[PDB]
């Protein structure tokens, strides 16, 4: 069962891919659907075995690369974490291969696309799987290649190209990182299977913990998406709908995080490496908040509120507090995935629109899809007894629990970011139905309202809702929605939870912020998120629908356009990454191809030999006059430089410098 | 009779059979391509068979055959595990580039089979001659043909081309003849078994160095010694670029494991700073140039450059992982630079006669087959995982960052670029929008023969991208010889 | 509507929208072979697998019916008194 | 609703079939038959590995310590 | 044009006369002073940083078996 795991859903996408002529469009979402959701079961079985009874599972099947001290086998490991990874993963994988069935029912690809869906499941799978940070690498590598391909899916368009070009040069940037930190592994302590390196990490020198510990950090910022190497995730949106939800919202961006827990044993034994996880992941969560609330695209708010959460996350890990960032990893893949596809019905609905500016309305028109897309707005927003709310809050308590200044301001920094959560929260919901309809006729004409004559059968289109492939993983991920954080939080957290004592997840005694979390944190700063939630959101549903001219005042002061178009521009990173980076790369290629390569080493080298030896090959032949009486000058005049040179004894550096001018001027024509 | 001797035997009758058979049957060129190609066949048979009796951990050469009647210039052939796979790489490269030529080739066919037949058996040769001497025999005979080959079935540029690549490569070449014969000189031969236990006095082998370094840097090629490539790999015929980038390049790398490794260890060390500084300069410089690089075949072209800097800063690390991480690069570019050539100057040549990017844009709609097989190579390109290139690029950088960490730092820096430049060659002509406007004509997918030398080349490397063990076990018991150094508890045991 | 497409163009994914009219018999066989495969992956984790602790005999552990490390366990544990 | 599965493999016309170049005989059958072989030879190849070797070894040296049971003690 | 027939391409005269002129530039390079300081930039400087670089750095550091109490430094 373990390995079948691993290979079914690889099996399901070489059938859809490789043979797709032979299945055909059923097929091929028979047997991909089907040889997910068998593995679905087989995780929630494997949860149990392993977690529940604590007893982990060790396979190896043949070796990797076996180099005198490096033996990397092909070999998986099931410990705690593992399969606390493979619940949202194989869960949200088998919803959005159900929720496809529907989306894309009239793209001419979906043979393809499928076979994509199940290649990167199993990508990830062998992610979270393997014992050793090589076999790591290489889901990390084919999650980065799965993630290019649905990124360009629809490769006839030029933007959609840009965008797979980011994802996979950025993710690769971070790659190199994760590779040196690798290659520091393997230096220090001669392998890099999980066991052997979290053996050793307590006895290992301090600066090389920190070496391989910001190596394999700058690896997840990148996976990620925090603020140094987030520009692709954004860019991202370009695939269809179903990949936002499962790639760049649930899964594969939690990679990083993945990576940071699974090396939390190794990483406990430096505070440098927590202190730049603690605060980076607080600059990704207001940096992000911020950009998302003057997004105009439905999916690039989701987006960045995918990258705000990523940071609370981060922000955790940072804390030593790396339960509670897994906790938050499960509970955000649930409801943002259901963000993400309820956002994909309203882009259905509407005929592809995904500019807030022409929704409105469509309160009444999708009223199943308001409900869920209502439903894991407040779990995002960590509203009371939601299943966001056990995760996020505590990470924000566990901040100030953690009585250090650097702890007191993530939490005030975390604090502001969750202000803007719910100010974009509350713009989605309201632009969307909520508010005026501000798109055409067309969205909102229904048939019970006479408008035509003759073409009364047809040619209504009023923006309904979707079929039960649509709509069914819509009400799961609601239900996971509500009471899954509630179901789960004792194992996740506890106070004296022994769920992870595999050693998956390392806590040192002297990084224990819990007790003070639970005891020494007052009551003010614990309920400050709800009191601050409850209140803009009133003060957001306030300024439109009733003020709305007030945003307009502040849109159109020049502090307010500046400040506008600042945080439309996210930061005007890209401007200045393409300005100073790619656009440096190009040119410094092009003028090395130009100046060097077509230029002065073809001078200083074959081309300017040919030139001038031409010259000289042909002044020197104008000697050969074929004067007889010339060339018997020509003889006495060597005989007697042969006489000189001998007869006075003369320093052989002469006769050099005296041959060396005579090429000189045989080089000048005349 | 050895077998090392039949495989340099087989392709010598494969050409009298070519340029005989005209009498005993005007016969097609069919048959021609047929004895050619059936040559190969049986000449990758014997190394298989070879291979199958080679034993992994013997330090004694293997096969050998005993002459008795010494001369002043005898041939003797021997292997052993730093040797087998080159041998292995030629006899496996040969027929499939002889297959990508198949329709190509239109006039002089005689002469383009009896040049690669001749290029196979001297190409072979290289690699199991057990002297010094013979090395440099082999490693210059391989000229003339590739001067011939290029002039005869090049493209335009053809003639700059041919002078290039002679000319470099003998210039270069003068230069090791110089160390060659100064080695000859103070050992009395160059045979292996002997000058292996010959011990140079230290400034003898820094000025040995110099003068076999001069030459593997014009052949590896380093940057701004690399204009030749960049003109021969590109006007050379499909076949030939196959061999001259397959194998070619591969000859400055076996040189290493002969000629400086167990020679002149002292200068190797002390001079791997100068070698690191020109072999991270050359990742740098050519995978920008790279970038910026319009002709498709020349890109591919280029990024050799750029991978033989890492498997030549893989050799100099002086550790075991960076010497068969070396090798395992070798090979794996070996695949991979065929795939790309047979995909540029093969199937987009052949179909719309020239060689220039901007005329080619979303192929995918119309080629699926070349663009999955297409997009697998430019992973293997960018040493994706499951590749033979990250098994080797991953073991290569890591001998070169634990011997010299600031050097293997920025090689490091060819997991940016080599993706960078791999996967914008790739978006640029199998996606990238619809299909070109400039096509009048629509085009046909991979025929069976493009198919499957791809899917061979491809499947090399997968299934050596996941089990090189299939290649690392029989290279570690002698990899081992060529490294200099020892631990303090563990050497001069009593 | 559906886009137009090249009917000369041949991909092994299908191409526009095909779907042959045996799919399901084709299916069907496809899925037989992925059984066939699983099952051979199954039984090969059911003899390789490695555990360090054994589940309790009350607990919910469906791997004690085909690993063999268990099963050994359970057999030999059995001989009591 | 679909459509029927199209194409020409290998530019095949539905009317005609696969035409032989003459390469395909020595390609199929003796550059893959010979590697075929190989494979199947390579299963009966006795291991000349230094790692077997060594291993067998480090395994008695280990022995002899306090660090692997004998499975033939004295 | 080019041995066997290959199928008909609007070659755009533009985009081939570009692909001439990168044929033969070298033809025209010169010696300026932007020329010669960009040359002596990428030939000498920088490879000589690196080299000097690699040259000051070579046994600096040793990873292996390095535990606390110990020192990445070996010289
Ligand atoms: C991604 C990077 C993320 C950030 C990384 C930060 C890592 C921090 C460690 C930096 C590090 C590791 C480099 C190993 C690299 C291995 C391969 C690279 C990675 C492979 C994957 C580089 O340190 C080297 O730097 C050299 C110069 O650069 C110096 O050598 C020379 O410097 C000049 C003459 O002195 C010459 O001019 C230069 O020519 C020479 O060479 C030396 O300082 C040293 O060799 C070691 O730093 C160490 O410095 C020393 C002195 O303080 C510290 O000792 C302290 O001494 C006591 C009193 O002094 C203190 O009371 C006490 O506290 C402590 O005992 C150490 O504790 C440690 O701090
Ligand atoms: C560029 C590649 C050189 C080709 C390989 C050379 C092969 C070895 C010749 C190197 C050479 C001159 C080098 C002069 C500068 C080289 C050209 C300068 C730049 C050219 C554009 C070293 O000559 C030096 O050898 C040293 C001892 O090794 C002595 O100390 C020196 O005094 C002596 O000058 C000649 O010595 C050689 O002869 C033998 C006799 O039996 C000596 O024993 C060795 O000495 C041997 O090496
Ligand atoms: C240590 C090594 C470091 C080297 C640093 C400098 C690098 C220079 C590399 C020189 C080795 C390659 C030279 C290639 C020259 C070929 C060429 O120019 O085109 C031939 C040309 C091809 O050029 P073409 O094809 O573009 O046009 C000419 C047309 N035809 C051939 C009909 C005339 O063919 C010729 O025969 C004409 C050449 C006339 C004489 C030119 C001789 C120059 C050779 C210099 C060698 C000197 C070495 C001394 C050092
Ligand atoms: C790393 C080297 C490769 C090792 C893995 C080798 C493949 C293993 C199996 C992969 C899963 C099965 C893939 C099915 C193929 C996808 C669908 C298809 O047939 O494409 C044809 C399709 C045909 O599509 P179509 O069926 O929709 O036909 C109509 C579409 N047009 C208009 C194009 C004709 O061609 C394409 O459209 C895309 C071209 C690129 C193909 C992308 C390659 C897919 C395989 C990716 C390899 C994954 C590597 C993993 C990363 C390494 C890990 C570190
Ligand atoms: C590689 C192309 C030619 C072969 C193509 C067909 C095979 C491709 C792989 C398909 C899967 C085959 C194995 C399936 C798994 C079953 C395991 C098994 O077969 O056990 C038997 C063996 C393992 O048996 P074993 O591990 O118990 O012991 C035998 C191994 N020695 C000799 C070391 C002791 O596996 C094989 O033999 C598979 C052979 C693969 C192909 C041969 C090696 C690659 C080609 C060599 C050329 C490399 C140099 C290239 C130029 C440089
Ligand atoms: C794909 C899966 C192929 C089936 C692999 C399992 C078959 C097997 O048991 O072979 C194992 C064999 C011996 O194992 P070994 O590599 O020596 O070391 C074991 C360390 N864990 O080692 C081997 O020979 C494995 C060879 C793997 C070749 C994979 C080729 C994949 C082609 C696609
Ligand atoms: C708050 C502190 C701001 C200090 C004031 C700085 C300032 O003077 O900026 C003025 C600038 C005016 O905008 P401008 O387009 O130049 O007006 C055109 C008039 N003809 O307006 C601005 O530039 C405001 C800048 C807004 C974006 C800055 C980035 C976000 C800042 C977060 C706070
Ligand atoms: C190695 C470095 C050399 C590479 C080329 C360097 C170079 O600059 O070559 C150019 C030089 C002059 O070429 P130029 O005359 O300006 O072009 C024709 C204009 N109508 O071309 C030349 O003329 C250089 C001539 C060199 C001749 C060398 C002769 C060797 C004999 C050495 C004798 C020792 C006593
Ligand atoms: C060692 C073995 C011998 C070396 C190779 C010599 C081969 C000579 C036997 C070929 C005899 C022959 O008949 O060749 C004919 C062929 C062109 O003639 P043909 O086919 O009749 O023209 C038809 C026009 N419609 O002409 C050819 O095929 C010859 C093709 C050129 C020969 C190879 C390219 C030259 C290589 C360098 C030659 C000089 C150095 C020798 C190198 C040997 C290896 C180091
Ligand atoms: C779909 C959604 C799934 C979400 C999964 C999320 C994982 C974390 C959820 C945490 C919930 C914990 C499980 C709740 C029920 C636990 C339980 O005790 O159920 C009882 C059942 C029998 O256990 P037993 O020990 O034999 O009781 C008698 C002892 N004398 O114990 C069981 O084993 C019943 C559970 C069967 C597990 C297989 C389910 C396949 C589907
Ligand atoms: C479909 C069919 C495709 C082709 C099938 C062949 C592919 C084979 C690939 C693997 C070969 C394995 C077979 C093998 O192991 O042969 C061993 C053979 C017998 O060994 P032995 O008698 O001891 O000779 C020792 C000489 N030193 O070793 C040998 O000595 C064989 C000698 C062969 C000599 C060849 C002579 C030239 C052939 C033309």
């Amino acid at each position: 069962m373990y390995l079948s795991i691993i290979i079914l859903p690889l099996l399901g996408s070489v059938v859809s891919g490789f043979f797709g002529r032979k299945v055909g469009v059923s097929g091929a979402q028979l047997i991909t659907c089907s040889s997910v959701i068998i593995t679905t079961i087989l995780s929630i079985i494997a949860f149990f075995e392993v977690g529940f009874n604590n007893i982990p599972v060790t396979i190896n099947i043949f070796r990797w690369i076996d180099s005198e001290w490096f033996i990397i086998n092909w070999g998986f490991q099931y410990d705690s974490l593992t399969v606390s990874m493979l619940i949202p993963v194989l869960i949200i994988s088998s919803l959005v291969h159900i929720y496809s069935i529907s989306y894309m029912s009239s793209d001419p690809h979906n043979q393809r696309f499928f076979s994509y869906l199940s290649l990167f499941t199993f990508m990830m799978i062998i992610l979270v799987t393997a014992n050793n940070y090589l076999l790591m690498f290489v889901g990390w590598e084919g999650v980065g290649v799965c993630s290019y391909l649905l990124v360009s899916f629809w490769f006839t368009r030029i933007a959609a190209n840009q965008s797979s070009i980011s994802a996979f040069l950025t993710n690769r940037v971070g790659d190199c990182f994760l590779t040196v930190g690798m290659f520091a592994i393997l230096w220090s302590l001669g392998n890099l299977d999980y066991a052997t390196v979290f053996s050793l990490a307590p006895y290992i020198n301090s600066n090389v913990v920190i070496i391989i510990g910001i190596c394999l950090l700058i690896g997840a910022m990148a996976k990620s998406s925090q603020v140094g190497l987030h520009v692709w995730l954004p860019m991202a949106m370009e695939g269809p709908t179903p990949v936002s939800a499962l790639i760049h919202a649930a899964t594969m961006v939690t990679a990083g995080v993945y990576l940071l827990m699974r090396s939390s044993p190794l990483i406990e034994y430096s505070s440098t490496v927590l202190l730049l996880c603690l605060w980076l992941g607080a600059i990704t969560t207001v940096f992000s908040s911020l950009i998302g609330l003057f997004q105009q695209d439905i999916k690039k708010v989701i987006a960045y509120s995918t990258m705000s959460q990523l940071g609370m996350m981060v922000l955790s890990i940072g804390l030593s507090s790396y339960n509670i960032a897994l906790f938050h990893l499960v509970n955000h893949a649930f409801y943002k995935a259901l963000l993400f596809l309820g956002a994909g019905s309203v882009i259905h609905a509407v005929a592809d629109n995904q500019d807030f500016r022409k929704f409105g309305g469509l309160i009444s028109y999708l009223p199943l899809t308001y409900s869920v897309m209502l439903i894991a707005s407040l779990s995002l927003v960590a509203f009371p007894f939601m299943t966001g709310f056990y995760s996020k809050d505590f990470i924000l308590e566990s901040a100030y629990g953690q009585f250090s200044f650097s702890g007191v301001a993530v939490y005030i920094i975390a604090t502001i970011g969750a202000i803007f959560t719910t100010l974009y929260s509350v713009k989605v919901l309201y632009l969307t139905f909520l508010s005026n309809p501000n798109g055409p006729r067309t969205y909102y004409r229904l048939a019970i309202d006479n408008f035509f004559s003759a073409q009364a059968i047809k040619s209504y289109k009023p923006a309904h809702e979707g079929d039960f492939f649509l709509t069914l993983p819509l009400v799961i991920l609601a239900l996971f929605s509500i009471f899954f954080g509630f179901i789960t939080k004792d194992i996740f957290i506890g106070l004296g939870s022994n769920f992870f004592v595999d050693n998956s997840l390392f806590i040192h005694p002297i990084h224990e912020i819990m007790i003070d979390t639970e005891f020494a944190v007052p009551v003010l700063f614990k309920l400050l998120p709800f009191i601050f939630t409850i209140s803009f959101s009133v003060i957001a549903l306030t300024l439109s629908e009733l003020l709305s001219e007030l945003v307009i005042y502040f849109k159109f002061s020049r502090f307010g356009y500046n400040i506008f178009g600042f945080f439309n521009q996210r930061f005007l990173i890209e401007f200045f990454y393409n300005k100073y980076i790619t656009n440096l790369i190009l040119n410094l290629g092009g003028q090395i191809t130009k100046i060097l390569d077509k230029g002065s080493i073809e001078l200083f080298g074959p081309y300017g030999l040919e030139r001038g030896l031409v010259k000289l090959s042909k002044n020197i032949s104008s000697l050969s006059t074929s004067h007889v009486t010339t060339y018997a000058l020509y003889i006495l005049v060597g005989f007697i430089l042969y006489l000189i040179y001998n007869n006075l004894l003369l320093d052989y550096s002469y006769l050099l410098l005296i041959i060396i001018l005579l090429l000189l001027l045989m080089m000048i024509g005349e | 009779m050895s077998l090392l001797y039949v495989l340099l035997i087989i392709p010598i009758i494969g050409i009298f059979l070519i340029s005989t058979i005209d009498s005993f049957y005007f016969f097609n060129v069919s048959y021609y391509k047929k004895i050619a190609l059936i040559t190969t066949i049986l000449n990758l048979i014997v190394s298989l068979i070879i291979y199958i009796l080679f034993d992994f951990s013997n330090n004694q050469f293997q096969f050998i055959q005993e002459n008795l009647d010494l001369s002043f210039y005898d041939i003797y052939l021997g292997v052993d595990g730093v040797s087998i796979y080159f041998v292995l790489l030629t006899t496996i490269i040969m027929p499939i580039a002889l297959v990508s030529n198949w329709n190509s080739i239109t006039n002089n066919i005689k002469s383009y089979l009896i040049i690669m037949l001749l290029l196979e058996t001297l190409l072979l040769a290289v690699f199991l001659v057990l002297d010094v001497l013979l090395f440099y025999i082999f490693f210059e005979s391989i000229l003339p043909p590739l001067f011939i080959l290029i002039g005869l079935f090049g493209s335009s540029n053809k003639v700059r081309a041919s002078f290039y690549i002679f000319l470099y490569t003998l210039l270069g070449s003068l230069f090791l003849l110089l160390s060659i014969l100064t080695m000859s000189s103070i050992v009395g031969t160059t045979y292996f078994d002997v000058l292996l236990k010959s011990s140079f006095e230290y400034t003898t082998q820094l000025f040995l160095f110099f003068g076999i370094f001069i030459a593997f840097a014009v052949k590896t090629p380093v940057w701004g010694l690399n204009s030749w490539l960049l003109r021969a790999h590109v006007e050379s015929p499909l076949g030939g670029s196959i061999v001259l980038a397959a194998i070619v390049l591969k000859l400055s790398l076996y040189g290493v494991f002969r000629l400086i490794l167990p020679i002149l260890p002292q200068a190797s060390l002390n001079l791997t700073y100068i070698v690191y500084a020109i072999g991270a300069i050359t990742v740098l410089y050519a995978s920008f140039s790279t970038l910026r690089t319009v002709d498709v075949k020349e890109l591919i072209a280029y990024s050799s450059v750029a991978h033989a800097a890492i498997y030549l800063m893989g050799v100099f690390s002086n550790t075991i992982q960076g010497l068969e991480g070396a090798i395992l690069l070798g090979l794996a570019h070996g695949f991979v630079s065929s795939g790309l050539f047979i995909c540029a100057g093969g199937i987009l040549y052949d179909r719309t006669g020239t060689r220039l990017i901007y005329f080619f844009r979303g192929l995918t709609q119309i080629m699926p087959l070349f663009s999955l097989f297409f997009f697998i190579l430019c992973l293997g390109n960018a040493g994706t995982p499951l590749t033979l290139n990250f098994v080797g690029e991953f073991m290569s950088l890591y001998g070169t960052l634990e011997r010299l960490p600031i050097a293997g730092m920025l090689a490091s820096t060819s997991i940016i670029f080599s993706a960078a430049y791999s996967i914008y060659m790739y978006n640029r002509i199998a996606f990238g929008g619809s299909v070109s406007l400039y096509f009048i004509d629509c085009f046909r997918d991979l025929t069976k023969r493009e198919f499957f030398i791809l899917f061979t080349l491809v499947s090399f490397t997968v299934i050596l991208g996941i089990y090189p063990s299939f290649v690392l076990d029989g290279l570690h018991y002698n990899i081992s010889s060529v490294v200099y150094g020892i631990e303090p508890n563990a050497s001069y045991l009593t | 509507p559906k886009i137009p497409y090249p009917k000369h163009v041949w991909s092994p994914a299908g191409g526009w929208y095909a779907q042959p009219a045996n799919w399901k018999q084709n299916t069907a066989i496809f899925g037989l072979v992925i059984f066939g495969i699983t099952a051979m992956v199954w039984k090969y984790s059911a003899e390789h697998e490695v555990r360090h602790k054994m589940p309790e005999p009350d607990r919910f552990y469906p791997s004690r019916y085909w690993v063999k490390q268990i099963k050994d366990y359970e057999r030999a544990q059995k001989e009591k008194q | 609703q679909y459509d029927p599965p199209t194409g020409w493999l290998w530019g095949v016309r539905p009317g005609e079939k696969y035409q032989n170049e003459g390469w395909e005989g020595p390609f199929f059958y003796g550059f893959w038959g010979s590697l075929i072989v190989f494979a199947i030879a390579y299963a009966y190849k006795p291991d000349t590995s230094i790692q077997t070797w060594a291993l067998e070894e480090a395994r008695r040296r280990l022995e002899a310590e306090g660090i692997l049971e004998d499975p033939n003690p004295t | 044009m080019a041995g066997l027939q290959h199928y008909k391409i609007a070659m755009d005269p533009a985009l081939v006369r570009l692909g001439s002129m990168i044929s033969n530039r070298y033809k025209y390079f010169r010696w300026t002073k932007r020329t010669a300081l960009v040359s002596f930039m990428y030939v000498v400087v920088v490879p000589s940083t690196i080299g000097y670089l690699a040259y000051k750095t070579d046994g600096l550091w040793d990873l292996r078996a390095k535990r606390r109490g110990d020192l990445i430094s070996e010289r």
